[PDB]
């Protein structure tokens, strides 16, 4: 099955080169044309550039906006795509999609990444916080604080909660991040069976389990 | 250098009502070759990656509901969809792969709802953060609308975040959470704490409190 996954984002200073990469399979990588697309958070999506199959040379194209800083390139033997960075930018924070690509008749062959979020920024960086949040039906939460950069996932029960959470979205606040996620069970539920919300901040290598107790 | 356009730059409307978005292109999308306008239409959702509807302007991509219709030729392109529903809440872009590849601004398509009224929820800071130094109470307003809403931190009678979740994909609601951080020390000093709710469904608060001595 078509599988295609970016990797290599995180925290850099600004002025400092990154390079992305963006791992392929389940489909004869080159025959297709491989492009990159970012996304300031909460903002629209813009086109990159990219790099054309076999056939056309492998060539390359880029926005106006980035040609002459970004570079695409392709390890054809790894089924790899790769996008390197310079001198970037506040503004360059983004998270960056690989998707796969070819001539503009065959549209419908586009196949994205979930992408990977590129924050850039001279802040450092900082392990999350984990608190509990003890109160028929009944709500629970978790605060996690002091973070820095985005992003963190938060899950109850290793995934097996998705009815009645609230994963809000993170907040700056001098140089550090703060969000909350709520989930609301039945009374029958908790506290008799465990409910635990599962932190997860990469760029820290940080995973904290958190059991939500009464009193 | 083709830009792209989109028009309005918002949309609300309740269930069941048709819509229509527009696409403006700086020049001709259509290839005299293919006889096909290399404009596709894609839909995000927040906390998705872009996911193709519709492409060389006028056909439909497999799983797409047919509520969804793309049109034109040329320059100018429109999306209808001819009875929205709660799930199409979502981002729309356009994109034209005539001559290199780009994405209009994009389109925001809210919901209307029948007003809704909130689920508050307060939590006093944990054993963990108060053996930190610091101390924040929490408050969880969950599943209301509109998104119209403020809260009002009174202590015995700043430093405040803010977070609107987005809108929900199937009740078409909102959920809001302050977190009135503190110090160990000064959260020591006071005895009640609430959050009051201004809603616009109400001309009094919502009364979630708890007195700091009695826990």
């Amino acid at each position: 099955e078509v599988k295609l996954v970016e990797s290599g984002g995180g925290l850099v200073q600004p002025g400092g080169s990154l390079r992305l990469a963006c791992a392929t399979s389940g489909f004869t990588f080159t025959d297709y044309y491989m492009s990159w697309v970012r996304q300031p958070p909460g903002k629209a999506l813009e086109w990159l550039g990219f790099i054309r199959n076999k056939a056309k040379g492998y060539t390359t194209e880029y926005s106006a906006s980035v040609k002459g800083r970004f570079t695409i390139s392709r390890d054809n033997s790894q089924s790899s795509l790769y996008l390197q960075m310079n001198t970037l930018r506040a503004e360059d924070s983004a998270t960056y999609y690989c998707a796969r690509d070819h001539d503009g008749y065959y549209e419908r062959f586009a196949y994205w990444g979930q992408g990977t979020l590129v924050t850039v920024s001279a802040a450092a960086t900082t392990p999350p916080s984990v608190y509990p949040l003890a109160p028929s039906m009944v709500t629970l939460g978790c605060l996690v604080k002091g973070y820095f950069p985005e992003p963190v996932t938060v899950t109850w029960n290793s995934g097996s909660l998705s009815t009645g959470v609230h994963t809000f979205p993170a907040v700056l606040s001098s140089d550090l991040y703060t969000l909350t996620s709520s989930v609301t069970v039945p009374s029958k539920t908790w506290p008799s069976e465990t409910v635990t919300c599962n932190v997860a901040h990469p760029a820290s290598s940080t995973k904290v389990d958190k059991k939500i107790v009464p009193r | 250098d083709i830009v792209m356009t989109q028009s309005p730059s918002s949309l609300a409307v309740s269930a069941g009502e048709k819509v229509t978005m527009n696409c403006k292109s700086s020049q001709s999308l259509l290839n005299s070759r293919t006889r096909k306008n290399y404009l596709a239409w894609y839909q995000q959702k927040p906390g998705q990656s872009p996911k193709l509807l519709i492409y060389w302007a006028s056909t439909r991509e497999s799983g797409v509901p047919d509520r969804f219709t793309g049109s034109g030729s040329g320059t100018d392109f429109a999306l209808t969809i001819s009875s929205v529903q709660a799930e199409d809440l979502a981002v729309y872009y356009c994109k034209q792969s005539y001559n290199l590849r780009t994405f209009g601004g994009g389109t925001k398509l809210e919901i209307k709802r029948a007003d809704a009224a909130p689920t508050v929820s307060i939590f006093p800071p944990s054993s963990e953060q108060l053996t930190s130094g610091g101390a924040s109470v929490v408050c969880f307003l969950n599943n209301f609308y509109p998104k119209d809403i403020n809260v009002k931190w009174k202590i015995d009678g700043n430093g405040v975040l803010n977070s609107w979740t987005d809108q929900d994909s199937k009740d078409s609601t909102y959920s809001m959470t302050s977190t009135l951080t503190l110090t160990k020390d000064e959260y020591e000093r006071h005895n009640s704490y609430t959050c009051e709710a201004s809603h616009k469904t109400s001309t009094s608060p919502i009364v979630k409190s708890f007195n700091r001595n009695e826990c």
